[PDB]
């Protein structure tokens, strides 16, 4: 019979691969916050305390 | 053949795309006082 053969053999392409995933990470940076803290007591001054 | 370790997104990256962390919040806002203030101190008059 006719022996079968092997198959034609898979044509490789070599090459160089750089593979990117979706992004999750925050968008980073440095801020800066100015303010003013404003606190207003008010005592109420006993005989004795405060 | 060698498996190297492989994985998309770690526990690091999963963790902080959140946009907010409440603990480094909370972690930050409590230190306010013993920054910006003195707690110690007493002042009598």
């Amino acid at each position: 019979r006719r022996c079968p053969t092997r198959p034609e053999g898979q044509n490789y392409t070599e090459g160089i691969a750089v593979v990117f995933k979706e992004n999750i990470a925050p968008y980073k940076f440095k801020a800066t916050m100015y303010y003013k803290d404003v606190t207003v007591s008010q005592v109420w001054f006993g005989h004795r305390y405060s | 053949h060698e498996f190297v370790p492989l994985e998309v997104y770690t526990r690091h990256e999963i963790k902080d795309s959140g946009l907010l962390d409440y603990t480094e919040v909370q972690r930050r806002n409590q230190l306010h006082d013993l920054r910006f203030a003195d707690i110690d101190t007493v002042i009598r008059a």
